[PDB]
């Protein structure tokens, strides 16, 4: 599958390495949520990532299903 | 040619900006200043000195119509970063400080946006007075405050 | 200092042609390269600086381009007024100038009017001269041979610029030699080869008029 | 605020902040001193020292800083940074730490 | 408008001080720097030194000891002095006006340039000689100094002068060729040996 | 001396310290940052404050401060007050109660290429999450977070000079042994602003 990733700068669509298939988006607030909004993490994983109590996580198998909130699928 | 230098020359030299005058059409108008405080660290609460030490960031926000510009005329520059000494500042201080440090610690750069909004996030270490309720010690709770004016 | 070389050394072009000149440094010139035009006996005129910027009053025909080590000057439509020598130079680390490229009018091949004159009786009482008029292109060479060996140990050569009335070049060379050696040598020959001809051509004189 | 800028430029034309505003050469500047106590911070008996947070209340008149409001767009008062006007050098004479001046020169 | 005129002794002997003057028109020396360029014959130009607008000077490190530069703002002139001349100093000398951007400088306008020649030779008349095939016809000049030399006939093609031993020679072509030389205001005509 | 005076005059005649030192505002200022640790002054376990003496070496290229060495007698480097030039506003994000930014404005070294090297001294009182469970046999992983306060990564980009802090001048502490040190560059993107 192809997922958006925050490992590259800027965010880009990258095919998952073999053994990982699920796209995910993780978002959480930090000290700069006063103006910048939630931090965003994008990547691909072999399983849906764990979530801390203050971290929102979403997991999906489709291609490009984890866009940045300012970007359309 | 650098567009930022031309923009700054337009704003401060050509337009004759005066940092000592409030950004208002008439003296009777009041500048709306928006504040929010981010707490970075609660350093200590010295009960003997009744002194609260906190590391905080005081987000300021106000509109200065004198610093508006058309982005398309200046290379699409949408945000501009200026020394705080150049622009008018609301001069907000910690009124209930305990040590005489009324002002912010670090006068960081001001961010000016093309639509005239001015954003400022100086970091500060403050030592406010916090009277201590000793009654239930060591099971006590305290009610400190920071007063900005 | 940064060494600079130019190519080609001579460029033949015709009015209206797209023509481009290459300037190449030994080090990163960082776009601080400039171009100026020079004409025979005229004050040199700056055309381009900072690799891109036209000098005021220069025709918009000229435009420069390049980055790092390699730079070019391009003329969009060669006018007759633009035939000149073009020098690039850099100015970040000392001042160094290229060897210059000479921009010259393209012409049809013209055969040299080969001719030779002998040393006069006055030259004996005190050398031959070999002249190749109205040849084109300037790519030519000439040499002296006598008695089955190379000759004219004192020889010298010269080439004229393009004569505007014909756009051709003219060359002249001297079969310079000692008068005693000239009397001793039985005969001598001037010979030359060029793209201005399909085959070598030569002319000669013997030990007397 | 153009009229305020013009008034402010008028007032400080030739103004010297190092010179007290006596009109005649013999005149005295009357200064009213008030004190507002904000917090009695501590009293130290070992050092015989009392620490207080206060606001001074100093009032005087400077004839050079007067104008007709009707000629200046009805501007009836002006706020000026203290470093640019003449200030009386009122200090705490019996200070213990060697600090005489105020903590912050407000307008 | 902007013009620079270079002037000075065109013929200079070795070991004596060269002096050149640059005359400026259309701008003031107090607002533009002026720099001297040298072009040895058969080589690309080189930079010798600059008269700064502030009135200081800077020189090529190889020429630092030899060169001296000065100006007179009251009459818009820039002067160059140079000692210890050798034959290698023969060439064309240009004064230039320099543009600036921050601390970076480049040359924007050139003077017409003055040729300076260094030779031990001295004035001499051309030893005119005839040439004939026994149509193209020839004329010869030898041993004349200094250049130029003027030549006429009775389609005339003339060739650039050359130096045999520090003094000039020339060949000409088109019966008599008529030659004139300005070194002594002489004129003469040479007929063919035919 | 006259050459250097002329150079300094020519550079700053029309210089501006407000604008970033780039040819075009769409370029990013590449700042190279290297922390040198001189002494571990104190560890405050009760307040969780670590006091250190450091040199915060910063390097960047100022496009406008180029000069040609042959114009000024071969002068290839000069020292100028750091208050006159544009500087990156690096701030210790996790400061406990010390100075956030540099306050000792030493002189920078400026080379003819426009390369600027600035190594101001600072005392950093970084806040550290002290773990006291194994006291007094504890290991403390104290850290210093340095970043430009107002400039973002699309405007000014900071890069670590080396993977590890420079300890070559480190004065040995009588109480603590530094077992390991490392520097990491973190980029974070926020839901407001992808770019
Ligand atoms: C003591 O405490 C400190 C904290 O106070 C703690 O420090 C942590 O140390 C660990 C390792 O010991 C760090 O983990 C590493 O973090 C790296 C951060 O890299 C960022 O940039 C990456 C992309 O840049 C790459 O390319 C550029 C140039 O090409 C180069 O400069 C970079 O170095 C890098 O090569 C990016 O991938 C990376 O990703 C983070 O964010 C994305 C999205 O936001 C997310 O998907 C990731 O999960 C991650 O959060 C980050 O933005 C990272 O590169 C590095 O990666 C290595 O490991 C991973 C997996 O382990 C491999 O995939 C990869 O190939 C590398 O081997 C690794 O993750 C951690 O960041 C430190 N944290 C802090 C706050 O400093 C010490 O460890 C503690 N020490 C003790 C207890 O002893
Ligand atoms: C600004 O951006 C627009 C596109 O959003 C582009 O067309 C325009 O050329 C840009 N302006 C400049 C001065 O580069």
């Amino acid at each position: 599958i192809v997922c958006h990733t925050t490992a590259t700068s800027p965010i880009s669509a990258v095919t998952c390495p073999p053994g990982e298939n699920l796209c995910y988006r993780k978002m959480w607030c930090d000290a700069f949520c006063s103006s910048r909004g939630k931090v965003v993490e994008l990547g691909c994983a072999a399983t849906c990532p764990s979530k801390k109590p203050y971290e929102e996580v979403t997991c999906c198998s489709t291609d490009k299903c984890n866009p940045h909130p300012k970007q359309r699928p | 040619l650098n567009e930022e230098e031309r923009l700054i020359r337009h704003l401060f030299q050509e337009k004759g900006y005066n940092k000592e005058l409030r950004p208002v059409a008439h003296k009777e108008e009041s500048v709306d200043v928006a504040l929010a405080l981010t707490l970075s660290n609660l350093i200590s609460l010295k009960e003997v000195e009744e002194t609260l030490t906190t590391n905080v960031w005081i987000e300021h926000g106000w509109t200065d119509n004198r610093l508006k510009w058309n982005a398309e005329e200046f290379g699409n520059i949408s945000v501009l970063r200026l020394p705080p000494d150049m622009v008018w500042l609301p001069e907000i201080v910690l009124e209930n400080n305990n040590d005489g440090s009324f002002q912010i610690s670090y006068s960081c750069n001001v961010l000016v946006y093309h639509y005239g909004f001015v954003y400022w996030l100086p970091p500060a270490i403050f030592r406010s007075s916090c009277p201590i309720s000793v009654t239930y010690f060591p099971f006590d709770w305290q009610n400190c405050s920071l007063k900005f004016s | 200092d940064i060494v600079i070389t130019q190519s080609p050394s001579l460029l033949s072009a015709s009015v209206g042609d797209r023509v481009t000149l290459t300037c190449k440094g030994s080090q990163n010139i960082d776009n601080y390269l400039a171009w100026y035009q020079q004409k025979l006996g005229e004050a040199p005129k700056l055309l381009i600086y900072k690799t891109n910027s036209l000098q005021t009053g220069i025709p918009s025909r000229f435009s420069g381009s390049g980055s790092g080590t390699d730079y070019t000057l391009t003329i969009s439509s060669l006018h007759s007024e633009d035939l000149a020598t073009y020098y690039c130079y850099q100015y970040i680390n000392g001042y160094t100038f290229g060897t210059g490229t000479k921009l010259e009018l393209k012409r049809a091949d013209a055969a040299p009017t080969v001719s030779i004159f002998p040393p006069s009786t006055e030259q004996l009482a005190t050398s031959v001269v070999c002249l190749m008029n109205n040849f084109y292109p300037r790519d030519i060479s000439v040499k002296w041979k006598i008695d089955g060996t190379e000759r004219r140990d004192g020889v010298l050569d010269s080439v004229t610029d393009q004569d505007s009335k014909d756009s051709t070049y003219s060359m002249s060379s001297t079969l310079s030699l000692t008068k005693a050696d000239y009397e001793s040598h039985n005969l001598y020959t001037c010979e030359v080869v060029h793209k201005t001809s399909s085959s070598p051509v030569v002319k000669s004189f013997n030990r007397n008029e | 605020s153009e009229a305020e800028g013009r008034l402010r430029e008028k007032l400080f034309s030739g103004y010297d902040s190092s010179v007290r505003p006596a009109r005649e050469v013999g005149d005295r500047v009357r200064v009213s001193v008030g004190l507002i106590l904000a917090q009695l911070i501590s009293l130290n008996e070992k050092d015989e020292e009392m620490s207080t947070k206060v606001y001074l209340d100093l009032e005087w008149t400077d004839y050079r800083l007067s104008w007709d409001p009707a000629e200046h767009d009805g501007i009836d008062s002006l706020r000026i940074t203290a470093e640019s006007v003449w200030l009386p050098d009122v200090v705490l004479l019996n200070n213990n730490d060697g600090n005489f001046d105020v903590a912050l020169d407000i307008s | 408008e902007v013009q620079l005129q270079e002037s000075g002794p065109g013929l200079v002997q070795p070991s004596e001080t060269l002096s050149l003057t640059c005359t400026v028109s259309g701008f003031s020396l107090t607002s533009y720097s002026v720099s001297w360029l040298r072009q040895p014959s058969g080589k690309g130009p080189e930079w010798m030194g600059r008269m700064w607008d502030d009135g200081g000077t800077v020189y090529n490190s190889g020429l630092k000891s030899r060169l001296s530069i000065s100006r007179d703002t009251s009459k818009n002139q820039v002067f160059l002095k140079m000692n210890s001349l050798q034959t290698d100093d023969t060439g064309t000398y240009y004064c230039t006006r320099d543009e600036r951007i921050r601390a970076i400088n480049w040359f924007a306008y050139w003077g017409q340039g003055t040729l300076v020649t260094v030779s031990s030779a001295e004035t001499t008349a051309p030893s005119v000689y005839p040439l004939a095939p026994g149509v193209t016809l020839g004329c010869l000049v030898k041993g004349y100094f200094p250049e130029p030399v003027t030549v006429t006939w009775n389609g005339v093609h003339t060739f650039p002068a050359v130096l045999q031993s520090g003094l000039y020679t020339l060949t000409s072509s088109v019966v008599t060729c008529n030659v004139a030389h300005p070194g002594q205001q002489h004129q003469r005509w040479t007929r063919k040996l035919c | 001396s006259e050459h250097e005076t002329r150079l300094v005059a020519k550079l700053f005649k029309d210089y501006s310290s407000v604008v970033r030192p780039v040819e075009d505002h769409r370029q990013v200022v590449e700042v190279t940052v290297g922390l040198q640790l001189i002494q571990l002054i104190n560890v405050d376990e009760v307040n969780q404050i670590v006091t250190t003496n450091v040199r915060l070496k910063q390097q960047w290229v100022d496009y406008n401060l180029k000069w040609n060495p042959d114009d000024y007698g071969g002068v290839k480097k000069i020292h100028i007050p750091s208050e006159k030039i544009w500087r990156p506003d690096l701030v210790l994000y996790n400061n406990a109660d010390g100075d956030f930014a540099i306050v000792k404005f030493t002189k920078v070294l400026l080379q003819y290429t426009g390369h600027i090297t600035w190594t101001p001294p600072a005392i950093f009182k970084s806040y550290c999450e002290i773990i006291v469970t194994h006291f007094p046999f504890d290991e403390q992983n104290c850290s210093m977070k340095l970043g430009t306060w107002t400039y973002d990564g699309s405007v000014v980009a900071i890069n670590p000079e080396s993977d590890q802090p420079d300890l070559s001048n480190f004065m040995e502490s009588g109480e603590w042994v530094i077992k390991e040190s490392r520097g990491w560059k973190h980029s974070v993107t926020y839901s407001c602003c992808p770019d």
